[PDB]
């Protein structure tokens, strides 16, 4: 019940805020004080919009309340209670079309989830198999494929034990709470491993292409040691401000403890990416190559690069008010995320010349030993 | 300019002069040697892998 | 007993490892540049700036290391001791400015090899100011070795030469695009020529050789990762 | 709120537990 | 005006050997073989992997007690590994980066490299004190070295690129013997079983046999179409396989003076970089530039099988002494050993 | 044995057509390409012309371009080179030079000075 105790504090909170802004500001609805959102007074106005309180888990921000007034008498009356009574039918936010959209949605994601994963131990065991292919972007490349498999396993035996159980939560084991603080830094691994490689492409096209060596250890201590400190951090402030059931909320916004940093460094890729595409077209052009030929391998260099870099997270970075365009941002991003597995295994192993030559000659060895 | 012919064809009637035996007397010595030594040899009959140092 | 001799083995396993450990952490650290050309090109000259068969020339540029061999002192056939430099980051090649057909068949030779397809190849068009001097005395004449200078027309896409005449220009352009046309007439994409208009006491060499490294170095990096 | 695109995942799973399995409202009657 | 009758003298004396070895020719080999059973299928697996050079690797030698072997490599090192165990016994770097061939003494006391820098190193390994160093620099060629190989000792034998073959001595520093007679660029050569002769293939597709005693070019064979990049002697040491750049292998006979055998499949062209005879002299693996070595049934010519496991050219291969193994080397700085 | 052997060659007037046929024998003819070498007297060998295999690439040096046309008979084991309007200047000792590898078109050496593939070599000179 703390979610509950939360939401009925906003209730005060809020009253005092309507009291306040009341109280400065100096056919005529006498003003009244409702429950969830006050109406201030209003010179015979009808159909006044405003966006659902949102105080509760069952409303939504993207409903909005309205009432009219002097339309009859000075107020609008229930026929029920013969009393004032705002219209709130619409902002009940769980609809059967609503919660369809959620469902498939999210059977998408354990449907692109499993296939990444499918598509991502292969790959793996590909580049541990062939010693021949190995080499020192091999090792960034095996580092994630490892951290995609560690990402989508806990995804998926998230949305599959822990959401579905409402008895696990309302219990609160302290063991669940580990499977929320292993997630929170296993997802930050993924994100802070795209800036990697995103340093090394850039430290190997653009930046110091002469010197091939360069140590890894410092790529370790920031893909794995690094997220480490967000991560307790970000435990050690929702224990004692803010503590919900097993740490599983998106309404708080301590979460960016955790997301302030990531979003930082997927802007750096974004940057990486713009020095990386000037130099190859400066590339072409020295070699007097033609310009409509020119175009289509630079915006092939390009899209190949968006599931390694994790661009599509700055490229797309904030939700859409109205509902067609929510509608394409939840169905687009989706797919993106959720396949990125999928399409990082299929770009870097299913199809590099290296791996396809190697894989031919060592199946037609296979064959004449058969 | 004229040294490397007159070079060239005495080194020709040296090798004008040598024997040359019939060639199914040497097929025939051939095919007894490689014949005679063919159970000696490890690549041609496979050995067994207790009697191989490569293990 | 065995078990003595197992591990002085293991242990001077791990010191020769160890070793070549080291050795490695220098090795990918130097980059091999093979120095060919004609003879009488002016590459002696550049070579003296710093018998055998190899002749080494430690020089570097940018806290990089660069070794560059002269293979003075071999016979002039080399179908056989090319094979050698395929794992060279670039081959400089220097031509003097009929002398010109047999550098032109030379690089031919280089460029299609198969073992050489891999490496790129840095041109040098040596001796500028002879050419010069022969196209304005008029003694010679390049038309008549090479029935294409008539109807030649002076590439308008790049002419950077203040100080030149045209008739210079357009010889200096025409044989780097008579070795063009032969570098391009049948590549994939996979090697590249660099052609340089290089005096003989140019001083620049050595950073026109670093910077066409580095372009070399570059253009393999990205296709490694198959952005080209 | 998070909007962030990062945090898209953990918004679809709150809905879910939050929705299917309910944490109604009641504002029909007697209701604000 | 001798040049016309010194060139009719020629080609009367070129007529007459073309007689002589006709008429010594009454029926070919594959007319001749055809009675004994086909070996079958073969097939041999990577039974030791070693690694740890860094460039293409040029050459290699057994020793002679199928124990230890050498490798060179253009990255200046000598490895002696040790098979059984796949552990380096020595790493002896190299003054010269671009070494061509390595040879290992027949008492493995001292171990020979050669390169584009026309001398020959001799390595004293026997000595323990805490350094292994070069003993003897031989030095007198004017090409480049191609293939060296030891007699005894104190003779070592290398070939060079200006067509001359020499007979070293070392403790000396001067040349014994030299062999002239080649009209291009020796690339290998090997040594009779008992030490007495040595053919080299150069690159006019000619063979030579030489005496070692005296230094007078005995015979020569003629048949291959393009330079002769490898030779081994049969183990009866009566014939050798010549292998070329026209991709074909073609068996000579010391006493026929004409050649036996060609081995040659429509489906591939590449030139072979490397010849070797097994311990009954009846299998001829060969490697190829296709990336991978194939054995050929000498007696029939017929593909017994390949050896497909390298992933870059074969640049040398050799099979040890007693036959137990052939160990083949590629550019891809791997040394794998087939049983 | 590789045994190029040369035709014709002689005393013509300038402005004349000779034909140089090479008998090649000894290795398969249409595996390899062909070049034409020319040793003029107190100078250096020159490559004259090449003809790839099959006859697919045909192509001549800057003196002699637009003049001379090449043949190759590869039934016939044999290889022309069709002169006409000679000058004084292509007097020089001709020879065929048969490239060093089958199948490959990096074709190195050819105008080396000792070349042992290359043929034997007839004496061309022009004079009144």
């Amino acid at each position: 019940p703390f979610l509950y105790v939360v939401g009925r504090k906003k209730m005060m909170d809020a009253q005092y805020k309507c009291y306040d802004r009341m109280q400065q500001l100096p056919p005529y609805c006498n003003r009244t004080w409702d429950g969830w959102l006050c109406w201030d007074d209003t010179p015979a106005g009808v159909l006044s919009y405003q966006f659902c309180p949102d105080y509760f888990p069952d409303f939504d921000p993207s409903e909005k309340v309205t009432k009219y007034c002097d339309e009859k008498g000075v107020w609008f009356k229930h026929p029920e209670n013969n009393r004032t009574w705002s219209n709130y039918t619409m902002c009940n936010a769980f609809t059967p079309e609503k919660l369809k959209n959620a469902y498939v949605l999210y059977y998408l994601a354990i449907v692109g989830h499993s296939l990444s994963i499918f598509t991502l131990v292969i790959s793996l065991g590909i580049f541990v198999f062939f010693r021949s292919l190995g080499c020192q972007r091999v090792t960034l490349h095996k580092n994630m494929f490892l951290t995609y498999i560690l990402n989508s396993m806990i995804i998926i035996i998230h949305l599959v034990e822990v959401v579905p159980n409402g008895e696990l939560v309302r219990r609160d084991p302290v063991s669940c709470k580990i499977l929320h603080f292993f997630h929170q830094y296993m997802m930050a691994c993924n994100y802070f491993w795209m800036l990697c490689e995103g340093i090394y492409l850039h430290t190997l096209i653009v930046v110091a292409v002469f010197t091939e060596k360069q140590r890894l250890r410092w790529y370790y201590l920031l893909g794995w040691g690094f997220p480490l400190v967000p991560t307790t951090i970000h435990a050690i402030t929702r224990a004692v401000y803010f503590n919900d059931n097993c740490w599983l909320s998106v309404e708080t916004h301590l979460l960016y403890i955790i997301h302030g940093p990531v979003m930082a460094a997927l802007v750096v890729n974004f940057f990486f990416l713009l020095n990386i595409v000037r130099v190859l077209v400066t590339k072409m052009r020295e070699t007097h190559e033609a310009e409509s030929h020119m175009y289509l391998k630079a915006v092939k260099a390009t899209m190949i690069l968006v599931p390694l870099l994790g661009i599509q997270f700055v490229v797309f970075p904030w939700r859409p008010s109205n509902k067609m365009l929510g509608k394409i941002y939840d169905y687009v991003m989706h797919s993106l995320i959720h396949f990125q597995g999928f399409f990082v295994a299929t770009i870097y192993c299913f199809c590099n010349n290296e791996v396809q030559t190697t894989v031919k000659r060592q199946w037609a060895q296979f064959k004449i030993q058969w | 300019s004229i040294a490397q012919a007159r070079k060239l064809v005495e080194q020709l009637k040296m090798e004008a002069n040598i024997d040359r035996i019939k060639v199914s007397k040497a097929a025939a010595d051939l095919m007894a040697y490689c014949e005679a030594h063919a159970k000696e040899d490890p690549l041609l009959t496979p050995v067994p892998a207790s009697e191989n140092p490569f293990r | 007993d065995q078990r003595n001799e197992e591990k002085a083995q293991r242990e001077a396993n791990k010191k020769i490892e160890k070793q070549l450990q080291k050795d490695k952490q220098v090795y990918r650290a130097t980059h091999r540049l093979l120095l060919l050309g004609a003879g009488e090109s002016g590459k002696n000259t550049i070579v003296k700036q710093m018998t055998s068969g190899i002749f080494e020339t430690k020089f570097q540029v940018d806290k990089v290391n660069f070794h560059m061999f002269d293979v003075g002192a071999q016979r002039d056939e080399r179908r056989k001791w090319i094979q050698c430099f395929n794992d060279v980051t670039a081959i400089i090649f220097v031509v003097a400015s009929n002398r010109l057909q047999a550098a032109l068949k030379l690089f031919d030779s280089i460029w299609n090899n198969k073992w050489l397809r891999d490496t790129s190849v840095i041109l040098f068009l040596n001796k500028q100011d002879l050419l010069a001097e022969k196209v304005l005395a008029g003694k010679s004449k390049i038309e008549d070795y090479f029935p294409e200078f008539a109807r030649y027309t002076t590439p308008e896409d790049a002419t950077p030469e203040p100080g030149e005449d045209p008739r210079v220009t357009r010889a200096k352009y025409f044989i780097r695009d008579e070795f063009l046309r032969i570098s391009t007439a049948s590549g994939d994409g996979r090697h590249y020529c660099y052609p340089h208009f290089t005096c003989s006491v140019d001083t620049e060499n050595i950073r026109r050789v670093f910077n066409d490294c580095r372009d070399i170095i570059q253009r393999m990096h990205l296709r490694q990762y198959e952005l080209l | 709120k998070c909007n962030t695109a990062t945090c898209a995942t953990q918004r679809l799973a709150e809905f879910l537990r939050h929705s299917s399995n309910n944490f109604p409202t009641n504002v029909g009657s007697n209701t604000p | 005006s001798e040049l016309d009758q010194l060139r009719q003298e020629a080609e009367q004396l070129k007529n007459q050997i073309r007689d002589a070895r006709k008429a010594c020719a009454d029926a070919t080999l594959s007319q001749i073989t055809n009675n004994i059973d086909p070996v079958g299928r073969i097939q041999m697996r990577t039974r030791r992997t070693l690694r740890g050079h860094l460039a293409k690797i040029y050459a290699m030698h057994w020793g002679t007690d199928s124990r230890l072997l050498v490798s060179a490599s253009q990255d200046g090192k000598l490895i002696i590994w040790d098979s059984y165990t796949t552990n380096k016994v020595h790493a002896i770097p190299l003054r010269s980066s671009w070494v061509m061939t390595c040879a290992y003494a027949p008492s493995g006391n001292y171990v020979a490299c050669g390169g584009l820098d026309n001398i020959c190193s001799i390595y004293n390994l026997k000595t323990r004190e805490g350094n292994v160093r070069v003993s003897r620099e031989l030095a007198g060629h004017t090409g480049y070295l191609s293939c060296c190989r030891f007699l005894d000792d104190n003779q070592i034998v290398t070939s060079s690129g200006d067509t001359t073959c020499a007979l070293w001595d070392i403790e000396t520093g001067q040349q014994t013997t030299t062999f002239t007679g080649h009209t291009g660029d020796v690339m290998s050569l090997s040594l009779a079983p008992d030490t007495r002769l040595f053919v080299s293939g150069a690159c006019d597709a000619s063979a030579k046999l030489w005496d070692v005693r005296e230094g007078m070019c005995r015979q020569t064979f003629t048949g291959h179409e393009s330079d002769i990049n490898a030779i081994c002697f049969f183990p009866n040491g009566n014939a050798f396989a010549t292998g070329s750049d026209d991709a074909t292998c073609r068996l000579f006979d010391l006493r026929a003076d004409q050649e036996l055998m060609t081995y040659s499949h429509d489906n591939i062209i590449c030139g072979i970089t490397s010849v070797s005879f097994s311990k009954s002299g009846r299998l001829l693996l060969a490697g190829y530039d296709d990336f991978n070595c194939n054995v050929w049934d000498a007696l029939k010519a017929d593909r017994a099988g390949v050896l497909a496991g390298h992933d870059n050219r074969v640049s040398c291969l050799g099979v040890t002494d007693d036959g137990m193994a052939v160990a083949t080397g590629s550019w891809d700085s791997f040394l794998k050993i087939w049983n | 044995q590789v045994q190029l052997q040369e035709s014709g060659g002689g005393l013509v007037q300038p402005g004349g057509s000779l034909r140089l046929s090479c008998a090649a024998s000894g290795f398969t003819f249409s595996n390899y390409k062909m070049n034409w070498v020319r040793q003029a007297p107190g100078k250096g060998l020159e490559w004259v012309s090449d003809i790839s295999q099959s006859g697919a690439s045909i192509s001549y040096t800057g003196s002699v371009k637009g003049r001379f046309t090449i043949s190759r008979d590869n039934a016939k084991n044999t290889l022309y080179l069709q002169m006409n309007s000679l000058k004084p200047e292509d007097t020089a000792v001709y020879y065929c030079a048969r490239c060093p590898a089958p199948f490959t078109r990096d074709c190195f050496d050819v105008t080396s000075t000792t070349y042992a593939y290359r043929g034997q070599g007839t004496q061309v000179t022009v004079s009144s």
